[PDB]
C-alpha cells in the first residue's frame, strides 16, 4: 500500500461487441474487477477510458469513489452507443488515442505523486477490435513511450485479432492473454494479470 | 448481448437433462452462475436449482453491492424453498446452500431462529447414524449460520445456536469411536461458538510397529462338527459352508469339520431343513 | 451327518509352536484341559476360555 498504483483500463467499445451478444455483462464485470482492485489497497486508484471506432473518450477521470466509478461508466458507455461507427462499418477502434489520454494522465498523476514519492501503473486494454496498417505509426509511438516510461500494457483480446497490442506487450513487458471462452472475462481480468 | 441468453441456455440445458440421480450439476451449475435469476431459478427442478443458487452467492465474492442487495431481496424464496425440500446428497445441498446464504449475510436473523431448517442442522448432528459427508456440511451450516451474527445485539438465533451445546453427548460418541473427523467439526461448532459470542460471555519405532503387532495374534471362535451319520451329510453341510465362506477347515476322511461363529445360524438352519 | 457341534477354538499355528502348546497342555499346572485334540499338524481343537491362558503363557515362554 507504500507505492501508489494507477490501473488504466482502457476499453474497446467497437461493435464487434454485437457479435459478443453481452456488452452490459462485461461492463458489469469489469465494475466488479475495479471494485476489488479498489478494495486490495487505500493507494490503488483507477482510470477508464473509451477507446471507440471514432476517438477515444474517458468515462472516469479511489475506492470511495466507487459509487461514483459506476454510475460514471454506465451512463458514459450508453452515450457511446450511437448508430456511427456501427457493426462492422468500422473494425478498428482508436486505441493509439485512448493510450495517449492514458499516458497524459498517468504523466499527471505523476508529477503530483512526484511531489510525493514514486507511482506505479500500468495500463489494460480490453481488445474486442482488429489493427491497421494506418494506426501502425500512431499506436506504436504511444506504445514505445509507454514502454520508456516503464508503463506495462496489458491485453485482453476477448476477440479479433489485434497483432499491434500483442507486440504492445511484448514490448512493454507486459501481459497478453488471447480469451478462450469471453464469459470467463471476469476470472481472466483477476487471474490472468 | 444476444449471444448471452444462448451459450448460457445451452449448459442450462445439460444441467436440466442429467438433473435427477446423481451429483452432475456442481460443475456445470458454476459456470451458470456467472453468466431476477433467483425468481426464474425457482421454477426449474429444485435439484441443481439449489446447486447454482449454493454457487451464486459464492460467486459474488459498485455493481456488486447492487447484486448483493437484489439477492437480499429474495432471500425468502430461496429460503421458503430449503424448507419444503427437506437423500444425504439432498441434504448436504440443503444445508450447503443454505450456509452460503447465510455468509452473504442477506439471510434474515429473525426468521431463521424460528425454522425448520435450524432444527434440521442439529438433528443430523446429534444422531450417531449420519455419515462423515452429512456431518461435515451440517457443521458448516452451523458455523456459518453463527458467523452470519456478528452483534448477537439483535439477533434471535443467537439462540438456537446455543442447540450446539447439545452436540456434547454426540461429541462423547465419535469419540468413543475413532471418528476423527467427527470430532473436528464438533470442535469448530465450538470454536466458532466462542467465537461469536466470546464478549457477551465471560531405528526406535522399529520396536513400536513390533510391539503392534504383538497386540493381534490370531486364533477363531468357532463350532466343531463331528459324528456325522454318512457322507452325503458332510459333503452337504461341508458345501453350504463353503459358499457361505466361513470353513475354517475340513477333512472328508474324519467326517469333521470346522465354522467360525457367524455363521453357526446358517449352518443350524440348513441343517433342519435339507 | 449333523450328529454333534461343540464351540471350540480351532487355531491354526504352525508346525512349529503347535506342539509347544501340548506341551503347555501337559507338564502344567491346572492344566490339561486345554486341548481338545490335534484335527491337523497345523489345527488344533482347543481351549475356548484356555486360548487367552495359552497365548499368553506362549508369549511369556521364549
Amino acid at each position: 500500500e507504500d507505492e501508489l498504483n494507477l490501473l488504466v483500463i482502457v476499453v474497446d467499445a467497437n461493435p464487434i461487441w454485437w457479435g459478443k451478444q453481452t456488452l452490459s455483462k462485461c461492463i458489469d464485470a469489469v465494475m466488479v474487477l475495479g471494485n476489488s482492485h479498489l478494495f486490495m489497497n487505500r493507494s490503488n486508484k483507477l482510470a477508464v477510458i473509451a477507446s471507440h471506432i471514432q476517438e477515444s473518450r474517458f468515462l472516469y477521470p479511489k475506492y470511495e469513489l466507487l459509487t461514483s466509478a459506476n454510475e460514471v461508466i454506465v451512463e458514459e458507455i450508453k452515450d457511446l452507443m450511437t448508430k456511427s461507427d456501427i457493426k462492422g462499418q468500422h473494425t478498428e477502434t482508436l486505441l493509439a488515442g485512448s493510450l495517449a489520454k492514458a499516458l497524459c494522465y498517468i504523466h499527471r498523476m505523476n508529477k503530483e505523486v512526484k511531489d510525493n514519492q514514486e507511482m506505479k501503473s500500468r495500463i489494460l486494454v480490453i481488445k474486442a477490435a482488429e489493427d491497421s496498417a494506418l494506426q501502425y505509426m500512431n499506436f506504436m509511438n504511444v506504445i514505445f513511450a509507454a514502454q520508456k516510461q516503464n508503463i506495462l500494457i496489458d491485453a485482453c483480446v476477448l476477440d479479433s485479432d489485434s497483432g499491434l497490442l500483442q507486440q504492445a506487450c511484448d514490448i512493454t513487458g507486459g501481459l497478453y492473454l488471447k480469451v478462450p471462452q469471453m464469459p470467463s472475462l471476469l476470472q481472466y481480468l483477476l487471474w490472468v494479470f | 448481448p444476444g449471444v448471452l441468453d444462448r451459450l448460457y441456455g445451452h449448459p442450462a440445458t445439460c444441467l436440466a437433462v442429467f438433473r435427477e440421480l446423481p451429483s452432475l450439476a456442481k460443475n456445470w451449475v458454476m459456470r451458470m452462475l456467472f453468466l431476477k435469476k433467483e425468481f426464474s431459478k425457482a421454477q426449474e427442478e429444485s435439484t441443481g436449482l439449489l446447486s447454482g443458487l449454493r454457487i451464486w452467492h459464492t460467486q459474488l465474492l459498485n455493481l456488486r453491492i447492487a447484486l448483493l442487495g437484489g439477492g437480499k431481496a429474495w432471500s425468502d424464496d430461496t429460503s421458503q424453498l430449503g424448507p419444503d425440500k427437506h437423500v444425504l446428497h439432498f441434504m448436504v445441498g440443503s444445508p450447503s446452500a443454505a450456509v452460503s446464504q447465510d455468509l452473504a449475510q442477506l439471510l434474515s436473523q429473525a426468521g431463521l431462529m424460528k425454522s425448520t431448517e435450524p432444527g434440521e442442522p442439529p438433528c443430523i448432528t446429534s444422531a450417531g447414524f449420519q455419515f462423515l459427508l452429512l456431518d461435515t456440511p451440517a457443521q458448516l451450516w452451523y458455523f456459518m449460520l453463527q458467523y452470519l451474527q456478528t452483534a448477537q445485539s439483535r439477533g434471535m438465533d443467537l439462540v438456537e445456536i446455543l442447540s450446539f451445546l447439545f452436540q456434547l453427548s454426540f461429541s462423547t460418541l465419535g469419540k468413543d469411536y475413532s471418528v476423527e473427523g467427527m470430532s473436528d467439526s464438533l470442535l469448530n461448532f465450538l470454536q466458532h461458538l466462542r467465537e461469536f459470542g466470546l464478549v457477551f460471555q465471560r531405528t526406535d519405532q522399529i520396536r513400536l510397529w513390533e510391539l503392534e503387532r504383538d497386540r493381534l495374534r490370531f486364533t477363531e471362535g468357532v463350532l466343531y462338527n463331528q459324528f456325522l451319520s454318512q457322507v452325503d451329510f458332510e459333503l452337504l453341510l461341508a458345501h453350504a459352508r463353503e459358499l457361505g465362506v466361513l470353513v475354517f477347515e475340513n477333512s472328508a476322511k474324519r467326517l469333521m469339520v470346522v465354522t467360525p461363529a457367524g455363521h453357526s445360524d446358517v449352518k443350524r438352519f440348513w441343517k433342519r431343513q435339507k | 451327518m449333523v450328529n454333534v457341534l461343540k464351540g471350540v477354538l480351532i487355531e491354526c499355528d504352525p508346525a512349529m509352536k503347535q506342539f509347544l502348546l501340548y506341551l503347555d497342555e501337559s507338564n502344567a499346572l491346572g492344566k490339561k484341559f486345554i486341548i481338545q485334540d490335534i484335527d491337523d499338524t497345523h489345527v488344533f481343537v482347543i481351549a475356548e476360555l484356555v486360548n487367552v491362558l495359552q497365548e499368553r503363557v506362549g508369549e511369556l515362554m521364549d
